[PDB]
């Protein structure tokens, strides 16, 4: 009845002066724009609909064309940037906003989906639903004793739109309306839902992606430990967003890097740094290259969850670009350990993947590894075995590469190399 | 030693189609 109409057709009985022409239309159109290969956006536009839905959205007597207007509003905006605009343009957002009060869930929940779709279009459009007041109404769907109660699809929906109102840098969300989302968030948090977990999981991820005081508005919450808890999850799409969290939460103070160590996030490494997901790997070294630039009773605890000698693993066999990461832990921890930290560094076996990965073209990570070496020049000089580390590197075939290495085109891996051999060798 | 932040996202947009 109103499957596979023409734009023609759409709009003749859109502009028909009859509502329920109008709805079965408008009808038509959602049907048009939810196929699954190219929907015929730009089409649409083109004609002039825009406006019109934007109108039937406030048809409070005819709930059908304010639902179909809604779903097709949605899928509109969830095109390009331009077509999101489009619908911007058109006055949706009040619109969608006063839906989201509306006595039907289906109404209030496809309001919450367009309103995700504009917000995570971009920085702007995000600081523009919430300027509309959008929060407030969004939180107050989710008032209720008990989660569980909700309508998993739509709790999903909300949980995903509120992700997106978190999302995006440059700028950041504001201030407020974090500060106003992040108990909700929280609860969240604590839900059940695997995908309800994700995306909280991946809103956190984006509210500690910053400066150290966002960091610290999340942590204050007390979420660290519920985020170390689901580091642990099964489920990889809950993993990756909890990983990233607290990856991020280790870029920040010293003592927020300690709120995830008491968590006892180490414990969860060994698995993270041998995870057969080539991202979670590079994503676990990577946070642990940040905790080895901590204090050095952090790196004692990095020592004591046998955590090193996984950092061994990764620097011998894995995918490039988590090498550069161990690389970075390594040289990091040479640089804030104790003498007897980097001993104990040498002692599981570093030195020959270490040299092992000056082999490769990437200069900053010949950089890396040359820094590293030179700290652990420093700590054997302070210990007189400043010999038997070059006898090591030796029999490695190290040796050939740093002398290599001295016809370098950096400068920097040029002069490390030379001094190295001019010291030791 | 100091931290390093994350690379940026290079998924600008997140937006879902209601099939």
């Amino acid at each position: 009845g109103t499957v596979n109409w023409s734009v023609e057709d759409i709009v003749k009985g859109i502009n028909s002066n009859n509502l329920e022409s109008q709805l079965q239309a408008t009808q038509a159109a959602r049907k048009l724009l939810s196929r699954e290969k190219q929907p015929p956006i730009d089409n649409i536009i083109r004609a002039g609909l825009i406006p019109k839905f934007v109108s039937f959205l406030g048809k409070t007597d005819c709930s059908p064309i304010q639902f179909e207007s809604a779903w097709a509003l949605t899928n509109i905006a969830s095109g390009t940037s331009e077509q999101t605009k489009a619908v911007v343009d058109g006055g949706a957002i009040p619109a969608f906003i006063s839906l989201l009060a509306s006595p039907h869930a289906h109404i209030s929940e496809q309001a919450v989906w367009a309103l995700g779709n504009i917000a995570g279009d971009g920085s702007a459009f995000r600081d523009l639903v919430i300027k509309h007041g959008a929060i407030d109404p969004l939180l107050a769907l989710l008032a209720v004793p008990d989660l569980s109660t909700l309508a998993c699809g739509y709790l999903r929906n909300l949980t995903w739109t509120l992700s997106n109102l978190c999302r995006n840098k440059n700028p950041a969300p504001p201030l407020d309306a974090v500060e106003q989302i992040l108990p909700t968030l929280v609860r969240l948090l604590h839900h059940n839902d695997p995908e309800v977990l994700a995306d909280s999981c991946w809103a956190i991820s984006y509210l500690t992606d910053g400066p150290n005081e966002r960091i610290e508005m999340v942590v204050k919450k007390g979420v660290v430990p519920q985020l170390v808890k689901l580091l642990g999850a099964t489920e990889l799409p809950i993993v990756t967003p909890a990983l990233r969290a607290i990856g991020n939460i280790v870029t920040g103070t010293d003592e927020q890097t300690q709120k995830v160590i008491d968590a006892g996030a180490l414990a969860v490494f060994p698995s993270l740094l041998t995870n057969p997901k080539t991202n979670i790997q590079k994503e676990a070294t990577w946070t642990m290259s940040n905790i080895t630039a901590g204090r050095q009773d952090q790196i004692q605890q990095v020592v004591n969850h046998g955590l090193v000698p996984f950092l061994v693993g990764v620097l011998s066999k894995a995918d490039f670009k988590t090498q550069k990461e161990a690389a970075w832990a390594i040289t990091n921890y040479t640089s804030g350990g104790t003498v007897e930290q980097i001993v104990y560094l040498v002692h599981c076996g570093i030195i020959e993947p270490l040299m092992n990965l000056l082999s490769a073209k990437d200069t900053k990570i010949i950089q890396v590894i040359l820094d590293a070496i030179s700290n652990i020049f420093q700590a054997a000089e302070k210990l007189g075995e400043t010999e038997k580390l070059s006898i090591m590197i030796e029999e490695c075939g190290g040796l050939d590469k740093i002398e290599a290495l001295q016809r370098h085109e950096n400068e920097s891996v040029y002069k490390a190399s030379l001094n190295l051999i001019e010291k030791y060798f | 030693a100091r931290k390093r932040s994350h690379s940026p996202t290079k998924k600008l947009r997140y937006v879902k189609r209601r099939f």
